[PDB]
């Protein structure tokens, strides 16, 4: 009756032990027998122990019997089972044993008959090959041992208090201290009986299952040895105990390496005169430092967190390379490691203003550890540590403007701005950067106030100071780009509120100053997105900026036009620097057309005239054509944005533009320039999407006249680009190739945008499906995404392209082998494995698999042997992999369609055909 | 009998001396977060979900993006 | 740091 009480019992634990000890006091044996059966039944053992057993049967014999009458139904025991109604068990079971000892702590755990019995039974189960017995009994044995330590701790105290009772009675009758020294002796004996039991469980259980084979039983025993060393630190914080943690730090299971660090953490947060720890650190410091890159990350966090507790305790033990290694972790991808890395950095290196010293330190640190070209992740690593320092924007602002008191280098300047922007962004939008934040965590009501407070503090402070900074560093393009991001996070309501309109004028006059001076494509993209942020309909200054906006583009178009009439003349041959001129103002326009309605300038003429030259004479700078196609593309999308009240005529005029531009990019996609095809192909795959069947998919039935569908020519010219420039054979380390792949992936994404979406015929997707097991890492994720969406469009015609991919990897073989090739070579075996992975795409998956065989069979004989008894027979040990998923009724269905070509003589060099039929 | 019986209970003296001498299979290298500014953008606009639902040529103004996102289911 | 060193057994 006791077992179910601990499982389904919401009754208090001390009540169960006391009602149990009442049964013990009444008759010891009937109480012990159910305490044993409690343990036997805590392991899930559905057997029972009798009275004749406990009278005569030995402990090894009783464990043997309970394994016979175990009567299990599965391999699960309680401690393995899942659900909260079982972790209430792990807790109730542990609290039962600790409470049991502590209540017996006085006068019963000394009868030398009960504790003796339990340990002997627990020490026995703790050696059974039966995992449920060893696991249960070992958890018990350890919880019982902690109890004994607690009991042993009270014997220590109570014995010190008597020694104080004694000497006071010596300094102040003798029969009162002779009554005391016998008390002291009785306590001495009681400690010896307790020490024995601890030894009987340590040497009996711990020294064996600490290195058990089951990982869950090693994590049990390290957690408890960490508790002993913590709670009776005087008696148990030796090396003869710490060793069993220093070794287990090397265990190959993660759950264990954690339960060592967290146990060791208990020993340093106390930080109460650690002196034995000084030796244990000496030997294992190198391992703990290594663990900050443990393969399991929970361990890595606790390894870092532990090293901070080692820093506070001594600071003398960590060399230089050790600390420097932990610093680099602030750039890690796992945020928990990063934030705890930066806790170790702040604690180690941070202790014109008070923070002026600190901000220089951060800057220098960011510059010294060249792992990151930018501070976005550096800032998030320490957003939790030093939040009042990262938001002291006055301190950074003065350090960039206020000249020295008693300097600063161009590199530290171009670093302090980077750190300043990142803090500003993470302040304004209250979430960490990509690859660090867990999800779209909703903002706390306290956080929304902390978010709107500094958002204004940023807008108020920098609206004045931003134009000054943009005036002192106007020349370094790398700097201004960072400094033309600050408006994105402004609260534009505060420019009108409070005499500040003067400062926006100083800003706009400073912005158009740098766009007159720079040509860098990244500066103008930020100038453009600035103007697009300040031209907002909600706010009180749309007008004051739209002036400068249209006022600036006037100065642009007036130039650009004049530059064309001289650059596109028949007589004069323009030159290198005359081309620099047209490119500069072209870039200046292109980047503005992307974020600003500039159809009010109708730039289609000058670009259409420019493009016509480049394809005609074939001698135009790549950067002009690239920026031409762009600027063009941006005029067609802007006109299309304004279309019924809007003049219902000029519709076909926009189609002529779209139609002739599509023909322009067709001749430019064929160019020898690699970059020029990239932008031509990109604009095509985006154009063909917009002017497509879907332009009226939802509403807008009126925008139906605009009708484009790609040529059979423009389709094969687009796919041939995917083959030559995305599926290549397999500059600056790994930071560049990932940039390259992420470009090549964006391209294969834009073409597979067309396939799913019926912009091109689906049979094109066969030259891409055949690569699914070749470029699984590189482009695999896109293939199995385009392939599974095509199956959900046309279930059957997919099977007709899946095989076309297999058909095209078959003549891809013979093209550079010959028809006599080995039909088992790892080359063939892969196509055979590609078939197995293809048939697993299959509910309506019946009419498709039929026509797939038919297109496979009708191809396997599609050419007869010009000399012999055939050709393409091998394609059937490939196709055999599809017959598994075929229906039991189609064994018939397709075999006669097979017998449409297999004669009676063939079913009499031919292995491929005999395996195909053998699948039916 | 589905009862889990372990044929080997303990780990032997030798295979613990090996664990202490070669922790190389439980440590690793640093998984750097995007190192470059652009590598952060292409991590946000990577994967199939954001790739299939965004243009190739980036569109900065929202009204231009809508034309591309109007034509998607 | 001899207690830490594993025994031969």
């Amino acid at each position: 009756m006791l077992f179910e009480v601990v499982k389904m019992g919401k009754s208090a634990m001390q009540s169960v032990v006391d009602d149990w000890i009442e049964s013990y006091k009444h008759d010891r044996d009937i109480a012990l027998l159910d305490l044993i059966n409690f343990f036997i039944q805590c392991s899930g053992c559905k057997g029972v122990v009798t009275a004749e057993m406990f009278r005569h049967m030995q402990n090894s014999e009783i464990i043997r019997k309970m394994t016979e009458e175990f009567d299990e139904d599965s391999g699960d025991y309680p401690l393995t089972m899942a659900g909260p109604q079982w972790k209430k068990f792990k807790s109730s079971f542990c609290e039962f044993i600790g409470v049991l000892v502590r209540q017996c702590q006085y006068s019963i755990i000394y009868d030398e008959y009960m504790m003796d019995t339990v340990i002997s039974l627990l020490t026995g189960l703790s050696d059974s090959q039966v995992r449920a017995f060893r696991h249960t009994s070992t958890l018990a044995a350890m919880k019982l041992m902690t109890a004994l330590v607690n009991v042993a701790l009270n014997l220590s105290i109570n014995m010190d208090n008597t020694q104080r009772q004694y000497e006071a009675e010596r300094n102040k009758a003798n029969e009162r201290l002779e009554l005391l020294l016998q008390k002291r002796k009785e306590l001495q004996e009681n400690q010896d009986e307790i020490e024995n039991m601890m030894n009987a469980i340590f040497k009996g259980v711990f020294v064996h299952r600490y290195r058990d084979a089951i990982a869950e039983i090693r994590a049990i025993c390290i957690e408890e040895i960490g508790i002993w060393m913590k709670m009776y630190s005087d008696a148990f914080l030796n090396d003869s105990y710490l060793k069993y943690v220093g070794w287990t730090m090397h265990d190959k299971q993660g759950e264990v390496r954690l339960k060592c660090l967290t146990a060791l953490q208990g020993l340093y947060y106390n930080k109460e005169l650690n002196s034995k720890l000084e030796l244990f650190t000496s030997r294992f410091k190198d391992r703990i430092v290594s663990m900050t890159l443990d393969k399991e990350y929970d361990v890595a966090v606790q390894a870092i967190k532990l090293l901070t507790l080692v820093l506070q305790s001594s600071e003398e033990v960590l060399t230089a390379e050790d600390c420097e290694n932990v610093y680099h972790l602030v750039y890690s991808a796992h945020r928990p490691v990063a934030v705890a890395a930066g806790e170790f950095l702040y604690k180690k290196l941070f202790s014109q203003g008070p923070n002026a010293n600190l901000v220089k330190t951060l800057v220098f640190f960011f510059l010294e550890s060249e792992l990151h070209e930018h501070a976005a992740y550096l800032v998030d690593s320490m957003w939790d540590c030093a939040t009042e320092l990262l938001k002291d924007w006055e301190c950074m602002n003065s350090l960039l403007l206020e000249e020295p008191l008693s300097a600063l280098t161009d590199r530290q300047e171009s670093a302090l701005i980077e750190i300043m922007l990142c803090t500003i962004r993470q302040a304004a939008e209250c979430h960490p950067p990509v690859g660090r934040g867990t999800g779209k965590r909703v903002l706390t009501a306290k956080e929304k106030k902390t978010q709107l407070d500094d958002r204004t503090k940023i807008t108020e402070l920098f609206a004045v100071a931003l134009p000054q900074l943009l005036a002192k560093y106007s020349v370094d393009a790398e700097k201004v780009t960072n400094l033309l991001q600050l408006p994105q996070y402004f609260d534009l309501e505060i420019y009108t509120t409070g005499r500040l309109e003067k400062h926006l004028d100083a800003l706009l006059r400073q912005i158009r100053n740098i766009v007159e001076k720079h040509t860098d494509t990244d500066v103008l993209e930020a100038c453009s997105k600035t103007y697009h942020a300040l031209c907002n309909e909600e706010f009180t200054i749309f007008n004051r900026v739209d002036i400068s906006r249209s006022q600036l583009i006037d100065e642009l178009a007036d130039k650009f036009n004049r530059l064309l009439e001289d650059f596109l003349q028949e007589g004069e041959e323009p030159d290198e620097d005359d081309a620099y001129q047209v490119l500069s103002t072209l870039k200046r326009i292109t980047a503005f057309h992307n974020a600003h309605d500039l159809s009010k300038w109708d730039l289609f003429a000058c670009n259409y005239k420019l493009l016509k030259t480049g394809i005609e004479n074939g001698d135009m700078p790549e950067q002009i054509v690239i920026h031409a196609l762009q600027c063009t593309h941006y005029v067609i999308l802007w006109q299309l944005a304004k279309i019924s009240s809007s003049t219902k005529e000029d519709l076909l005029r926009l189609k002529k533009q779209m139609r002739v531009f599509c023909q322009i990019c067709q001749h430019y996609l064929t160019n020898v320039n690699t970059t020029v095809k990239e932008q031509a192909f990109t604009i095509l795959c985006d154009i063909l999407m917009i002017f497509s069947h879907q332009i009226m998919s939802g509403g807008r039935d009126m925008l139906e006249p605009l009708v484009y569908t790609p040529d059979s020519s423009l389709q094969s010219e687009l796919l041939s680009f995917i083959l030559d420039h995305v599926f290549i054979e397999q500059q600056e380390d790994e930071a560049s190739k990932i940039e390259a792949l992420h470009k090549r992936r964006n391209l294969l994404a834009a073409f597979c945008k067309l396939i799913v979406y019926t912009v091109v015929e689906m049979n094109t997707a066969a030259d891409i499906f055949k690569q699914y097991m070749k470029y699984y890492n590189d482009y695999g994720d896109i293939i199995k995404e385009t392939m599974s969406k095509t199956r959900q469009i046309d279930k059957i015609q997919c099977a007709k392209t899946l095989i076309l991919s297999l058909q095209q990897l078959f003549n891809e073989m013979i093209q550079e082998n010959g028809y006599n090739f080995d039909r088992s070579s790892s080359t063939f075996s892969g196509i055979k494995e590609l078939a197995r992975r293809f048939a697993l795409t299959f509910l309506k998956t019946r009419e498709a698999i039929a026509m797939l065989h038919k297109d496979g069979i009708e191809f396997a004989f599609k050419e007869p042997n010009p000399q012999g008894e055939p050709l393409n027979l091998a394609f059937l040990d490939i196709l055999s992999e599809f017959s598994s998923k075929l229906l039991r009724q189609d064994k018939r269905t397709v075999y006669v369609y097979l017998e449409k070509f297999m004669t009676f003589q063939m079913s009499l060099v031919w292995l491929p055909l005999m395996s195909y039929r053998n699948s039916l | 009998r589905k009862l889990i019986v372990d044929s080997v209970k303990e780990l032997d003296s030798k295979t613990i001396r090996a664990q202490l001498s070669d922790y190389s299979d439980i440590v690793t290298t640093l998984d750097l977060a995007p190192p470059t500014k652009k590598l952060m953008m292409w991590k946000e606009t990577g994967g199939v979900e954001k790739l299939f639902s965004l243009p190739a040529q980036p569109l900065w103004n929202n009204r231009l993006l809508k034309l591309f996102t109007r034509c998607l289911t | 740091i001899d207690v830490f060193d594993f025994p031969d057994n």
